[PDB]
């Protein structure tokens, strides 16, 4: 476990300063965010400055994935059992209501629960929303 | 008296098992008794006569009250929709205490579980509303039919259960 790296996040950030949305912005946030998990793919997102109507689009994707997510995958009752962990919820696929270690577990569970991929695909959805309006 | 005491009768693959009675806390959390109360007795037409514990996880709980679905995915209250947590001012204290499973905040139905350890880190997101009065040594036995993820290898049914 390491945060991803400033040095990363500093060719996320000049890849953004130029190619703010168009399509070769996607096949780098998908090579720049390999293994990541939601924490740094947020990490990623946060370093955006300015564009915010763009910013806002990928939320508004985001929101509407996680609210999906939700639906597709109802609570089970009753109180989760010792060394067991609860089924992440749509926030916490966006790191919005999850830890590291939580985000950690599901990516190692067997079988895995790989909330960065999730999280990522959702991202991706978003930058094909903006790339789309903007070129 | 205040707290109604209900009793479940548990059979094992249709084997009787034992008896286990509950005091339900109505001086602490009235309506999350009175729920448990009135499915117990079977008298809104619904509730736990038959029922099964479907999910069972030895050094810690015996869960059931899912008499819709018997899967855990259902279940229903008396009041027409699932209900509040009352309160969280009892609280986890070992084995025997009975307890609301909800699935989320302000979500009980009719599921609940009877700890059979101390579960303390329950306290404040389950609602404790009774507490084993006879029979813990039934609930102890019902226990070894659990497993880690908590598939029971026999069926364990509310054979019989009603207010005494």
């Amino acid at each position: 476990h390491q945060a991803i790296s400033p040095r990363t996040l500093n060719a996320w950030v000049k890849v953004v300063e130029e190619k703010a949305f168009s399509p070769e912005v996607i096949p780098m946030f998908s090579a720049l965010s390999e293994g990541a998990t939601p924490q740094d793919l947020n990490t990623m997102l946060n370093t955006v400055g300015g564009h915010q109507a763009a910013m806002q689009m990928l939320k508004e994707t985001i929101n509407e994935e996680a609210a999906e997510w939700d639906r597709l995958h109802p609570v089970a009752a009753g109180p989760i059992a010792p060394g067991q962990m609860r089924e992440p919820r749509g926030s916490d696929i966006a790191g919005t209501t999850s830890t590291l270690q939580e985000q950690i577990g599901w990516m190692t569970h067997n079988p895995p629960i790989p909330v960065g991929e999730i999280y990522k695909r959702w991202i991706i959805l978003g930058l094909n929303k903006i790339v789309r309006m903007y070129s | 008296m205040v707290n109604p005491t209900v009793f479940f009768d548990i059979a094992v693959d249709g084997e009787p098992l034992g008896r286990v009675s509950f005091e339900l806390f109505a001086d602490k959390v009235p309506k999350t008794a009175e729920n448990f109360r009135a499915l117990s007795t079977g008298e809104k037409g619904f509730g736990y006569k038959g029922s099964c514990f479907h999910r069972i996880i030895p050094g810690f709980m015996c869960q059931g009250g899912d008499f819709t679905r018997h899967n855990g995915t259902g279940g229903k209250s008396i009041y027409g929709e699932k209900f509040e947590d009352e309160n969280f001012i009892l609280k986890h204290t070992g084995p025997g205490i009975l307890s609301m499973a909800n699935a989320g905040p302000n979500t009980n139905g009719s599921q609940f579980f009877i700890c059979t350890a101390k579960t303390e880190w329950l306290d404040g997101k389950h609602v404790v509303f009774g507490k084993v009065k006879e029979g813990m040594n039934i609930v102890e036995a019902m226990e070894r039919f659990g497993s880690r993820n908590g598939k029971t290898s026999k069926k364990i049914t509310i054979a019989d259960c009603g207010q005494l």
